[PDB]
């Protein structure tokens, strides 16, 4: 006459815990974000600067090369490509580089 | 149509427990709205937990070594490989042990629902082992509305019940 | 107890999107559920659709694809944006959230609503 | 590649979105960003076990 | 869709009346899913009932509710002035979810 | 005055679990003494293994660094951080799960004080549903401290608890 | 012989759960091989999850440093010392805390073996309260086998044990 | 069980303060609660005050402003000063700690005592 | 406060005979709250009975107590040379916590 | 589900020994339990040996000084080495795992089996 | 040590028709601790009854088996051409594990 029992449901979500693996739930939260858009995006409405071919050597010493970026004064965050080449065109040692590419990661 | 114990019921939609009924009237699924809307808000200060604690300040931006600072270079990639081991550590442990705890509780409140009806019907309703119980009296949807709100009147239905008992 | 705040009054021209949005304060802004409802005037309340940041969202079909609703957690707002605007649309836009409806239950918490003219 | 997108993360595989508290796409970010954890997934258990009678 | 058709459109009583307001569903629909809202002109929605019957927090007395199926109804007794305002019927079972026209309280 | 599954009681004062009784020579609160002083052995050995888990070595006492150090500073800000995230996480995670379990722990420890007097008295005694019971037979002060010792003889009230049953 | 609730057994070797037996026909022990197997499955995938969560791919290869390099020496050993103090903790509470909760699974089990039992035999057997059930209809080798294979005919025996009874 | 250790003894003009103290060894001293007892020549005990290190401290009446009695969890050591000394302090100053009374209960363990002559 | 008076402030007894020492306080305390104490001379006292009647651990059978209200009593069986001492009565119901005289035994 | 993986079969002169393997697959490693069992050809089944590698090892008294079985984790293998080979073994060699012999039960998967002659 | 004897060394039957293998240890074991094994020429065996009953998972009901003390007995009912292999009895209660000499059955 009476029953007491819950919810069931089509769900095929499965959860894990210590004793046991692949327990299948009614309802979940996936709390992890595994995908990317592929593209680089404005941050709160602010483009990169994008270095191009540049290396941050290129950039701040000035090179031939890099004129495009010589009238960008502001940026939200600095884009360089895996193995810029328009670097320091005229071969030396560019001294503490390591520790301006730390300072210029605050301005 | 068995309860909890041999499991659930796909055709009750409003709620996480509840109660099913077979009696003269008609038959049919309603939720408990308390134990359901008290289990849900449990959840959610839970979910909360989770989300309050993995609060991140943490900067990933890398830096740059010379050829000669490969000592330093190391000791900041042992430092940041260290981090993250502790806290996927940390997060994979702290799901898992919420997980766990998370069934448990839904478990003991669905057995809860159970037993406060038992509290309630005493003798006046066989308890049968597949988690329902059978009124000895003819029972209405007055008497299964009472029961459901925790006000049954057993000693109304005492005589009747006994004597079918 | 959450307290909705919400944005002043728009005027659109016909064709243009408006954004309007909702704050939500005193609470963790990631469980709650946030519906929009609009009424014109003279008329009675619709539903418009609603979010779980962290779960996911859904719309009343006559707005589907045109108006967007989506949330940023981090100044735990929500924000609506209603494409296409046409002279119908002089209705006054209100928040609220459920009590529970992650999962099952009602609106009973509503911000004050914010007029927007076409 | 550069778009006219608008994201509050960005990693350098692209831009995410950032609603819940975890990641495993990047190590390195910039922004209002996640966690980074190396799992394959961290799903959390609100309802109940699924077993219809 | 669920679709809810209120009634009457007004309902006019003295002070201190009874009055009731019913709400007939295209479906029939789970009591768990209804709720009835009241709001007083150039004021947001307060929520009143939910689910048919349960008063929600800091609603008083005069009102209770109650149906099944499709056929639900608000009882506003002793109406105060306070309460000559439109009442809404909605519901939400299933997507979208659903409003009525209302139903306007007037004093005689 | 109900019991433990209503609420408290203000009146007792002399353990965390215990007993009341009404009878005719008189009425009153006892602690159960063993219960309370295993739950209080319990719970020492619980605050003791916070303490002892909590060992500070660590030195925070800071550095300065040049103007061309900023990498360095920036590694050793890192760290600092980071450990104090960490800790601050820990910390917090095992005061919260330690005072869910301890709140558990008392409520099951009181559950059992009921239990263990319901499995003396059986039939001799009505089980109300208000965390007490009552005693079929006439129970005069030395049966009452005979339960509370675990030492209740059945037998020799059945058969007047039959009766009046 | 008495049941769980006074010790165990050392004449019971083919489980960590059974049955003992005291019938016309013989005496002796059986493991509950359902119930212990499925309680092997669960501890072995626990320790399975201990010894999957503390991957090691630390270097803890030293570095020297010159008399000049102090700050970089500390900082050093700040690091390793403190990755240290972070997986000693972890380490230990992850052990102190299964080992816990693995004391607590199989004490609800045995208890489970418990209340299945009564489910079955319900009024044809007295509670004794050590753990044991008494069968007031006599019991065979047969029928003691169908009740740990969950299988009792319950209406079967009710007659004769109501006359017992 | 704790193996409590006492100072020896201590001879003091009339207006100075001494100085007492007991180590507490095998256990946890920041939960025992370690209670001082004085006992003049020829006469019964006396209870002073007490220390719950983790968690607070009271005193007798009579020695409230003339007694202050504190803890050292890393030497695990409790101390007790007893300030403007006078003739009648040529008691026998000893320790006993609690089984319980963290919240409940009775003294278990007791030291030898320290002979203080004013 | 809490005033413990014992009686007698001494007694006397044949080895072997039984000894009983009175204690009686000021108010009425629950039973929980009070202690028995053995003093030899030259030696820090030791517990005996806590509560009015737990016998402490290490300590035989000869010993035991009970009482309620402001009236306790100790009572020692067969009492022994060693026992020959003064026994002290003890309550920690409240602040501050109160010690009787004591009591002594002596042998004839 | 384990897949054990055995290695290829084995020809050798009497005196030297020879050391076969199984990898384990599908599972982990340290709490199967591993057996060794023979075969002569024209005989039946005998048992050699058995390694649980998180908890202890035994063997058949008959080769008690004679074989030796170890295991490694890291590339979730099981080895037996048998030493001062005679004529007599021409065995097949072949691991099994039990279900639960951690603690108590049977032999249920097993693999392929290694030809060894001397 | 426990010794297993097996009976008949060989069997011989009609396709279809019933099949008993008898093992008899040198001591009584526990039933937990038997199973049987078969082996087709030319594979590794398999496990199709464990303790001395119950049935391995991918076993038909062909198979079942019981006994007691030191004597257990394999039933295969309407045997079929994929079952005329040999039979083993093992038991794993003590060590060393002990295997019989194994049951052949022919086909006739
Ligand atoms: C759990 O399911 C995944 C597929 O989503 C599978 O790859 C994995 O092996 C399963 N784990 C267990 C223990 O069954
Ligand atoms: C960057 O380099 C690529 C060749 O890798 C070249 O095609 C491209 O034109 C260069 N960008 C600019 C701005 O010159
Ligand atoms: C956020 O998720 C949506 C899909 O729901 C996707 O279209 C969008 O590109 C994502 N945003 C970012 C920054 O990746």
């Amino acid at each position: 006459t009476i029953c007491i029992g819950y919810h069931a449901n089509n769900s095929t979500d499965t959860v894990d815990t210590v004793l046991e693996k692949n327990v299948t739930v009614t309802h979940s939260v996936n709390l992890l974000e595994d995908s990317h858009n592929g593209k680089l995006c404005l941050l709160k409405g602010i483009a990169p600067l994008q270095l191009g071919n540049c290396s941050v050597a290129g950039w701040i010493l000035g090179n031939p090369e890099c004129e495009l970026l010589i009238s960008k004064e502001s940026w939200s965050y600095i884009v360089e490509t895996p193995n810029p080449e328009n670097g320091t065109c005229y071969p030396g040692y560019f001294a503490d580089y390591e520790e301006l590419r730390e300072q210029l990661s605050s301005v | 149509i068995a309860g909890f114990i041999e499991g659930g019921w796909t055709g009750m939609v409003d709620g996480w427990y509840g109660y099913h009924h077979q009696n003269e009237q008609g038959s049919g699924y309603a939720a408990d709205q308390k134990s359901t809307q008290n289990a849900i808000n449990g959840i959610t200060n839970k979910v909360n937990s989770v989300i309050e604690k993995m609060n991140t300040q943490f900067t990933a931006v890398g830096k740059e070594f010379n050829k000669l600072e490969r000592r330093m270079e190391n000791l900041n990639k042992k430092v940041d490989d260290g981090f993250l081991d502790i806290w996927t550590y940390n997060a994979e442990l702290l799901v898992l042990l919420e997980n766990e705890r998370t069934l448990d509780f839904h478990d003991s409140n669905v057995k809860n629902l159970y037993e406060k009806v038992k509290s309630q019907l005493k003798n006046n309703a066989k308890e049968i082992g597949n988690g329902c119980f059978e009124f000895y009296h003819k029972c209405n949807n007055e008497c299964m509305e009472s029961v459901k709100n925790g006000t049954y009147d057993y000693p109304k239905y005492s005589e009747e019940s006994k004597l079918n008992r | 107890q959450v307290q909705l705040v919400q944005s002043g009054a728009e005027v659109k021209k016909p064709g243009s999107s408006v954004k309007v949005s909702c704050t939500a304060s005193g609470g963790t802004f990631s469980t709650y559920q946030f519906s929009w409802v609009r009424q014109a005037p003279g008329q009675g309340l619709e539903w418009m659709g609603r979010i779980v940041p962290i779960q996911g969202m859904d719309y009343a079909q006559k707005f589907r694809g045109r108006v967007t609703i989506t949330a940023d957690k981090w100044t735990s707002t929500v924000y609506m944006e209603v494409t296409s605007l046409r002279s119908e649309d002089t209705a006054v836009y209100y928040c609220a959230t459920s009590r529970s409806m992650y999962f099952y239950y009602q609106l009973d918490v509503w911000g004050r609503g914010t007029t927007v003219t076409v | 590649p550069m778009d006219e997108c608008d994201a509050k993360c960005q990693t350098p595989q692209g831009a995410i979105n950032s609603s819940l508290p975890f990641q495993n796409v990047h190590p390195v970010t910039i922004g209002e960003c996640p966690k980074y954890v190396r799992s394959a997934k961290l799903r959390m258990v609100t309802g109940l076990r699924n077993i219809p009678s | 869709e669920i679709v809810l058709t209120q009634s009457p459109g007004t309902l006019s009583l003295s002070p201190g009346e009874r009055a009731t307001v019913s709400c007939r569903a295209s479906q029939s629909v789970t009591s768990t899913f209804l709720a009835w809202y009241q709001q007083r002109p150039g004021q947001a929605p307060r929520l009143l009932i939910y689910g048919a019957s349960s008063r929600a927090t800091g609603i008083p007395d005069r009102f209770s509710g109650s149906g099944s199926e499709a056929d639900f109804t608000l009882t506003i007794n002793r109406l105060e002035p306070e309460d000559f305002a439109v009442y809404y019927c909605q519901q939400y079972a299933t997507s979208p979810w659903t409003f009525g026209q209302g139903t306007k309280v007037e004093i005689k």
